[PDB]
């Protein structure tokens, strides 16, 4: 059945191994050869899977491991609910939200750098931050620096609490396995435990403290005034002031009159014109509707009693013509390894974050949020490349699965087997397409250019010119608009304002949404993010094939899942380990991410936001070029790289100084990885052995022999550089264009 | 209580600790003696 | 052996020879297979009879001061429903010879000196009636048997005084009880958050009007 | 081993065995685990023992006769400003020399026993202690009062640690007492006695 059979004290409480390190390893225990050991100490620190050979274990390590990742979060929190709570101008920015700048951190003033103490605003001084905390604190209904302070010792107790349990489950009373792989109680418990009384829980809590508090300050009262959330739940004639429907008490709900809660539990849609966000009657809606859909999905997998399903029997259904054996199998591939599990997360997880930061920017959720520039560009870049990063990484370990865990004489599976039978078919169709798209995508912008440049533009691929029109989105775009009329009929508003009907939402001067128009030069950019996703697709789906076999090396398997060559023969055979097609496939993330990042930036200060006149014509930001400049190559220089890079430039002797430097900063990472990439190992080795001479005339010769990087060393560091640079490039280039700008 | 002041002598555990100590050192200086584009004393 | 809401699982280790048995657990907790920390049956078997016993002084005290304040010599003043005695400042107070959050810190001083003591006794039998304590070590030891330590100070003139089906039988009184008053206590709190005007008054409001059954109307007020 | 514990009916660590004056068993992070850091830490609790014991002394007397009306002594919390008959920097310079000397020869004495015990310039002004720690001699046992059977010094310096650790904690208390109590030690002891149930640090 399912129970809870653990260990008594697996491994004993010891301060022995925190002094010789490396001894996890077998390999590493004997000490350092050269310098090569201490870079294999790190590389090799958390693969658990090297370490031992048995599923229990690795099991104890990566449960306990979490712990630590999770009393981090915590503690990081902490931090920030201090620092808000501290050094911050919260509660002045409650007052006058639309014009002072949120700042939660502030510099001592050492050599000059009390520069950085920028005028935020609100008789405070401080670096002003980005991250959207204050939205998330008004909409929680704080109004008090002391309650900033609690919630700060209780996230840092939860810390203690992690961290303690940590120990506490690898050292004294460890698991067993057979309480791991009881994956039925596994999917009941988060989903009905954890995701859905999460939300019902924080139904409640958005019910009963932040809308009627909310409703006060949107209402308009200074924040020191607000009485205390806890005299709502105990004055229950003062939420009668506000909510009528709180008379009555809970019976309604116990006999199915729900019509009568409809003061606080609508299907608005829509933004809130006071406060330019989500109407937080829907959000308290929301979360209780899903926290219904979650709880009776949760009670689906059997566990112990006579109901429920077995997720064997689910998989050993469905098998097709086409398919063969079907999903027979799968159970245990899936249970019986780590990798698997790892690498299938971190698909939708990194798939879920996008999907966030597209929603984030067009159904505002927290109040003020909408117009805040600053934090609206930070958020949506700043998920995007969160998510870009962890399909990454499910290629990764799907691709470590079929090196180290897979096997057809015991885990047999037989659609991962077809999978592979056809592999030669999958990469040259995707490959076809990647060039397809690749011609059709950038191509038409290399014509728009020449034919600008030659004087003829009525060739170009423009809307006045040879015209290509986003139909389909423009389609879509039209049925939502018209959806409240119709298919929806509760619905007061569309989902959005984004919509290709409706009207603005100003907040103080400043436009919240409106909708977005879909002309030819938005038909160019959405078929070049077409183009790099799936260029991306193919190098990560390629390295997952063929990370066992192929046509150049047929025992690659044997060879492992990152090593470096094998040798310069049959013409050369550098990079043909799994990982080195992971390496490739930072690059173009880093590509796909970065462009739409650039188109979002670019369209919404062209198209959407900027401020509004009184008598209410509306003046974007950069004055509506978008639909005609960002067709030719030329145009992304012109208009968005030099005319938007004028204010990181000029930050020089501001509080935006800080972005003027890493501006720079990030360019010297940047331009300084091209050294790994380019080069290689072999000279870097010689070079090492005549400065290693000097060294032995002198006799300051160390006995950890200098050694040059390892080959996919050299690689994985200049990779990373890369990545650094470039990223840290966009992010100077944002923050300092946009804050100084709105 | 060996086996703790070995692991706080191994080199990553120093370093911080070392450089820590500078950084505190070069900030106070600053902090008392700022600008210091000369050494005139002599 | 009568049983009530029996199960395969309780009936392989349920034995009855525990007291109080009825071969009730339908949750896989006293499962003898899994024993980390705080699933040991003993363990729970302990927890479940310290609880009883302080319900069964729990309870008591949550009742008496305000019935004994319908016409007991009691003083009016100490005389107060239990939830406004002072353990709940939003329903109320009382100024004791203390100001609280002493008579807190003085009480947890006395429980850790019994608590701890109580404690070691089960990790090591026999233990606490060896190092000093101001004499009362001859007592101190308990008879190995933690919920049951016995001993002149907690067995003062003893019964179970020799018949095992009796001390069976007592036991058996002892728990039944026990799971009485802490659904007893179970039953005073949610009758509060719902009634509100204190446990004994609720009886009464079903006393003079049986037609009341607040259950129907589920109104809520402080 | 019998010997009574902090913790009755635990087990104490192997390196505490009841040899050492006050040793019951209490060591539960075992910074003396090593027997080095042991004889080390052995000074460390002793001679703190000897601070603060002055220091309790130097707190609360004065505070205690100052309550009443005998004297004049000010709070110990503002004594270290007092201006006295010269500048404080120099007399804790003068405290430099001084201490660095009895605590340079005591260093020298605890690195290396018995190196140390006769006088740099009268040199028949030898001092009789024998054990690390305790000096002996005219000068710190001026009728002896150390030179006796164990059993005894092992109770009497358990009478000198036992009263040491008393000392500590006091010490640490009238400091923390002066800093969130706006008044001085007897204060706090009066207010205290007043209404023992309402004045704690519940204010
Ligand atoms: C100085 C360190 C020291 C500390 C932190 C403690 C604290 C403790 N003593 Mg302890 N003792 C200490 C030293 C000593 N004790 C004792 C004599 C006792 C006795 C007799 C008892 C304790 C008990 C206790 C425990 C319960 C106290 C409590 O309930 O708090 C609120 C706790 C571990 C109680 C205990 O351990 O019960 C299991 C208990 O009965 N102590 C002696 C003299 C032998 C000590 C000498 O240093
Ligand atoms: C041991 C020792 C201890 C525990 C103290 C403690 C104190 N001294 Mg003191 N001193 C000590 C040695 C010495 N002091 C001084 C000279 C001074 C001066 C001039 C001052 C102090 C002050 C202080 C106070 C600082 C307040 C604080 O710590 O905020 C937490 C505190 C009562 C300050 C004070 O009195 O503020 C009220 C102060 O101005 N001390 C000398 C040189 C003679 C010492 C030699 O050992
Ligand atoms: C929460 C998600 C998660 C988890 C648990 C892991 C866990 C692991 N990864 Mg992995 N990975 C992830 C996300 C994750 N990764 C993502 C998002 C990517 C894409 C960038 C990768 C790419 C990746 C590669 C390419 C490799 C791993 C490897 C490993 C294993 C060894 C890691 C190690 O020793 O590094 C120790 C920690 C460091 C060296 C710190 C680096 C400092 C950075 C650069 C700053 C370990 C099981 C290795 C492995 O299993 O080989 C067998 C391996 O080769 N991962
Ligand atoms: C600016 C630099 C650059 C350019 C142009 C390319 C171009 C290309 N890379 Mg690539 N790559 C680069 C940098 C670049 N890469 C870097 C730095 C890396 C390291 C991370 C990689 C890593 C990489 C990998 C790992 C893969 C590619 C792939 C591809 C090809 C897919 C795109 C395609 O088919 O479009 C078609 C070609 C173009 C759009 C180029 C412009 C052509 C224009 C439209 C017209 C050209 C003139 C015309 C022919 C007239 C001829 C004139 C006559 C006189 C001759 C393409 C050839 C993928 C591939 O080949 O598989 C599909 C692939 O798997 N590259
Ligand atoms: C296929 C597209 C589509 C989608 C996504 C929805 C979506 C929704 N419909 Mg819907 N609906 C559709 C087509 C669709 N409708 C069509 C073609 C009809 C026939 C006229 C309806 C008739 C309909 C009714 C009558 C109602 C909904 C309602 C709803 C909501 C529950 C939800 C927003 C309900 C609603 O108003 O939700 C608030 C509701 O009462 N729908
Ligand atoms: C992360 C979720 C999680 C899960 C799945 C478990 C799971 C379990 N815990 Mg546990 N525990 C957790 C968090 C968790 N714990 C935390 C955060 C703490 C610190 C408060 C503890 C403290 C704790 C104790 C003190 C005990 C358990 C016990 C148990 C077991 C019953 C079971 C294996 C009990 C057991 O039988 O030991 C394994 C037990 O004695 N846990
Ligand atoms: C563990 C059980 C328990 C607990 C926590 C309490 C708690 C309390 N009782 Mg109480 N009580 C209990 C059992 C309990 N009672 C039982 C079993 C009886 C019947 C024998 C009583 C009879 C009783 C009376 C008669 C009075 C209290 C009172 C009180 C309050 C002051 C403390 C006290 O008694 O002063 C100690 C009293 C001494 C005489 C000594 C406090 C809320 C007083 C009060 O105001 O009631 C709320 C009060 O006058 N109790
Ligand atoms: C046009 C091709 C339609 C493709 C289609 O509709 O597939 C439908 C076809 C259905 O397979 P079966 O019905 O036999 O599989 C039953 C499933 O439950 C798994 O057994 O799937 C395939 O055989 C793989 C084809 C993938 C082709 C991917 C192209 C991109
Ligand atoms: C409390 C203290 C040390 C306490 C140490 C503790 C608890 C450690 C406990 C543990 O390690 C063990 C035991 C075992 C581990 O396994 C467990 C833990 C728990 C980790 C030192 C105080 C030590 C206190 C001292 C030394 C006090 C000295 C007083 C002095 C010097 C005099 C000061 C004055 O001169 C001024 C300043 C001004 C004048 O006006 C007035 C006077 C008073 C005259
Ligand atoms: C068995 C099983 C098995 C399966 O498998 C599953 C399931 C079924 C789930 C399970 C079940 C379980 C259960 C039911 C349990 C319960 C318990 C309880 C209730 C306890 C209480 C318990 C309770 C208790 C102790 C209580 C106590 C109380 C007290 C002291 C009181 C006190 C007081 C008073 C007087 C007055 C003042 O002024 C206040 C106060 C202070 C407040
Ligand atoms: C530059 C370069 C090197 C040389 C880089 C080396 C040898 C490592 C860089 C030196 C590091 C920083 C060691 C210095 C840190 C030591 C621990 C000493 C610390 C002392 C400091 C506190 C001063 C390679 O080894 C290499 C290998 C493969 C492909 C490309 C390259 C490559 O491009
Ligand atoms: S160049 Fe390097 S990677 Fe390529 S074959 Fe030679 S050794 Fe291998």
């Amino acid at each position: 059945e399912v129970k809870i059979v653990v260990d008594r004290d697996p491994v004993k409480t010891s301060f022995e191994e925190w002094a010789r390190p490396g001894h996890f390893s077998r390999t590493l225990a004997k000490g350092p050869d050269t310098t090569t050991w201490i870079w294999n100490l790190h590389a090799d620190a958390h693969d658990f899977d090297s370490h031992t050979g048995d599923l229990e274990e690795i099991s104890r390590k990566v449960f306990s491991a979490h712990f630590g990742q999770l009393s981090i979060i915590f503690l990081w929190l902490s931090g920030m609910y201090f620092h808000g709570a501290r050094f911050s101008n919260y509660e002045a920015w409650l007052s006058d939200p639309t014009h002072i700048g949120p700042s939660a951190q502030v510099v001592w003033p050492i050599v000059g750098q009390e520069i950085l103490n920028g005028d935020v605003g609100g008789g405070f001084r401080g670096i002003q931050i980005t991250s959207g905390f204050f939205q998330l604190w008004r909409a929680s209904g704080i109004t008090s620096e002391l309650q900033l302070y609690c919630t700060a010792i209780g996230a840092l107790v939860f810390a203690a609490l992690m961290l303690f349990a940590g120990w506490f489950h690898y050292h004294k009373a460890a698991p067993k396995l057979a309480w791991f792989q009881d994956v039925e109680s596994m999917l009941n418990h988060h989903l009905a435990g954890l995701l859905g009384l999460g939300s019902l829980s924080w139904a409640g809590h958005q019910i009963h403290v932040s809308l009627p508090i909310n409703q006060f300050l949107d209402a308009g009262v200074d924040p020191k005034e607000i009485p205390l959330p806890h005299e709502f739940i105990l004055n229950r004639d003062l939420l009668a002031q506000l909510y009528p429907s709180f008379a009555e008490g809970a019976t309604p709900f116990f006999t199915l009159n729900w019509s009568k809660y409809a003061e606080f539990l609508t299907f608005r849609g829509g933004l809130d014109p006071v406060t330019g966000g989500l109407w937080l009657t829907d959000i308290a809606h929301h979360h209780l509707a899903i926290a219904i859909l979650f709880l009776i999905a949760g009670h689906m997998y059997r566990t112990n009693w006579g109901i429920g399903h077995g997720l064997k029997d689910i998989l050993e259904a469905h098998k097709g013509p086409f398919t063969g054996q079907g999903h027979k199998g799968l159970y245990e591939i899936l249970t019986t390894s780590w990798h698997a599990q790892l690498s299938l997360n971190l698909a939708m997880l990194g798939s879920t974050t996008i999907v966030v930061a597209h929603h984030m920017y067009s159904m505002p959720p927290y109040p003020y949020l909408a117009t805040d520039y600053g934090t609206q560009l930070s958020l949506f870049t700043h998920h995007m490349w969160i998510g870009g990063f962890l399909i990454v990484g499910a290629a990764a370990h799907a691709a470590i699965f079929m090196v180290r865990d897979y096997d057809p004489t015991t885990r047999y599976n037989d659609l991962l087997d077809r999978v592979l039978r056809h592999r030669d078919a999958i990469i040259s169709h995707l490959n076809w397409v990647c060039i397809f798209l690749g011609f059709h995508s950038f191509g038409l912008y290399i014509h728009n250019d020449t034919m600008s440049a030659l004087g003829r533009p009525q060739d170009m691929f423009s809307d006045t010119a040879i015209q290509l029109q986003p139909i389909f989105a423009q389609w879509v775009q039209n049925i939502h608009a018209t959806a409240p009329g119709v298919t929806a009929p509760g619905a007061t508003t569309s989902t959005s304002l984004t919509w290709g009907g409706g009207e603005l939402v100003a907040v103080g001067g400043k436009v919240a949404l409106l909708p977005i128009p879909l002309g030819t030069a938005d038909f160019l950019v959405h078929h070049i993010h077409a183009f790099t996703i799936h260029v991306t697709v193919l190098i990560l789906l390629k390295g997952v094939l063929f990370a066992r076999s192929s046509r150049l090396i047929p025992d690659k398997a044997n060879l492992g899942f990152r090593f470096p060559c094998d040798g310069p023969g049959r013409g050369g055979t550098c990079q043909v380990s799994a990982w080195d097609h992971v390496f490739l496939g930072l690059f173009w993330m880093y590509n796909a991410i970065s462009v739409v990042i650039f188109h979002f930036s670019w369209k919404m200060q062209s198209d959407v936001w900027g401020t509004i006149s009184d008598q209410g014509v509306v003046t974007h930001i950069t004055g509506g070029n978008f639909a005609q400049s960002s067709i030719t190559i030329n145009g992304w220089l012109r208009d968005f790289l030099w005319a938007q890079a004028s204010q990181v430039i000029q930050s020089y002797g501001s509080s935006l100084s800080a972005y003027g430097l890493f501006f720079l900063g990030a360019h010297f990472v940047w331009a300084f990885s091209l050294m790994f990439l380019f080069s290689g190992r072999g000279y870097w080795q010689e070079l090492i052995e005549s400065i290693v001479w000097a060294h032995n005339k002198l006799k300051v010769a160390p006995a950890t022999q200098p050694r040059a990087l390892s080959i996919i060393q050299g690689r994985a560091v200049g990779v990373t550089h890369y990545l650094l640079g470039g990223i840290a490039t966009t992010w100077a280039f944002f923050l300092a264009r946009i804050i100084a700008v709105g | 209580m060996r086996d703790i002041k070995t692991y706080l002598s191994v080199a990553p555990v120093l370093s911080t600790l070392w450089f820590g100590a500078l950084a505190g050192l070069l900030i106070e200086i600053n902090r008392l003696f700022p600008d210091a584009l000369s050494f005139p004393f002599f | 052996r009568q049983l009530w809401f029996a199960s395969k699982q309780s009936l392989t280790y349920l034995d009855g020879t525990l007291p109080g048995d009825f071969g009730f657990d339908p949750l896989g907790l006293s499962d003898p297979e899994g024993t980390g920390g705080f699933i040991e049956p003993r363990w729970l078997a302990y927890g479940e009879i310290f609880n009883g016993r302080t319900a069964m002084m729990g309870v008591v005290g949550m009742i008496a001061p305000e019935a004994l304040g319908k016409v007991g010599l009691v003083p009016p003043e100490t005389a107060i429903p239990w939830f406004q005695a002072g353990a709940i400042p939003p329903a109320g107070t009382y100024q004791y010879w203390a100001d609280p959050y002493t008579l807190f810190v003085f009480e947890m001083a006395l429980i850790g000196f019994a608590e701890h003591r109580r404690l070691q006794d089960w990790y090591n039998p026999g233990s606490m009636g060896k190092q000093y304590f101001l004499g009362l070590e001859k007592y101190l030891g308990g008879s190995g048997d933690p919920a049951y330590p016995g001993g002149p100070i907690f067995n003062p003139l003893g019964f179970g005084t020799k018949s095992e089906k009796e001390m069976k039988e007592l036991k058996l009184k002892e728990i039944k009880n026990g799971r009485l008053a802490m659904l007893a206590f179970l039953g005073m709190s949610l009758q509060a958050i719902f009634t509100g005007v204190g446990p004994f008054q609720n009886l009464l409001d079903h006393l003079s009007d049986p037609v009341n059954n607040n259950i129907l109307t589920s109104l809520k007020f402080h | 081993p019998e010997r009574p514990i902090w913790f009755p009916g635990s087990t104490p660590p192997p390196w505490l065995d009841g040899s050492l004056p006050g040793d019951f068993g209490f060591d539960p992070w075992g910074l003396g685990s090593d027997p080095e850091s042991l004889r080390w830490n052995v000074q460390a609790e002793l001679v703190h023992c000897r601070w603060a014991m002055l220091g309790a002394a130097g707190i609360f007397i004065p505070e205690l006769l100052t309550k009443i009306g005998i004297l004049n002594t000010p709070s110990w919390y503002t004594a270290g400003e007092q201006e006295y008959f010269t500048d404080t920097t120099t007399l804790f310079i003068v405290e430099l020399i001084l201490i660095g000397w009895a605590e340079g020869r005591r260093w020298a004495d605890i690195i290396k026993p018995g190196c140390v015990n006769t006088d740099p310039i009268f040199p028949n002004n030898k001092l009789t202690g024998t054990d690390v720690g305790y000096p002996g001699g005219l000068w710190f046992d001026p009728l002896g009062y150390g030179t006796g059977s164990p059993e005894k010094l092992k109770e009497l310096r358990t009478k000198e640690i036992k009263n040491g650790r008393l000392a500590m904690l006091a010490v640490m208390g009238a400091w923390f007492q002066a800093e969130y109590t706006g008044t001085g030690p007897i204060d706090n002891l009066f207010a205290h006695l007043a209404d023992p149930g309402h004045a704690t640090i519940f204010r």
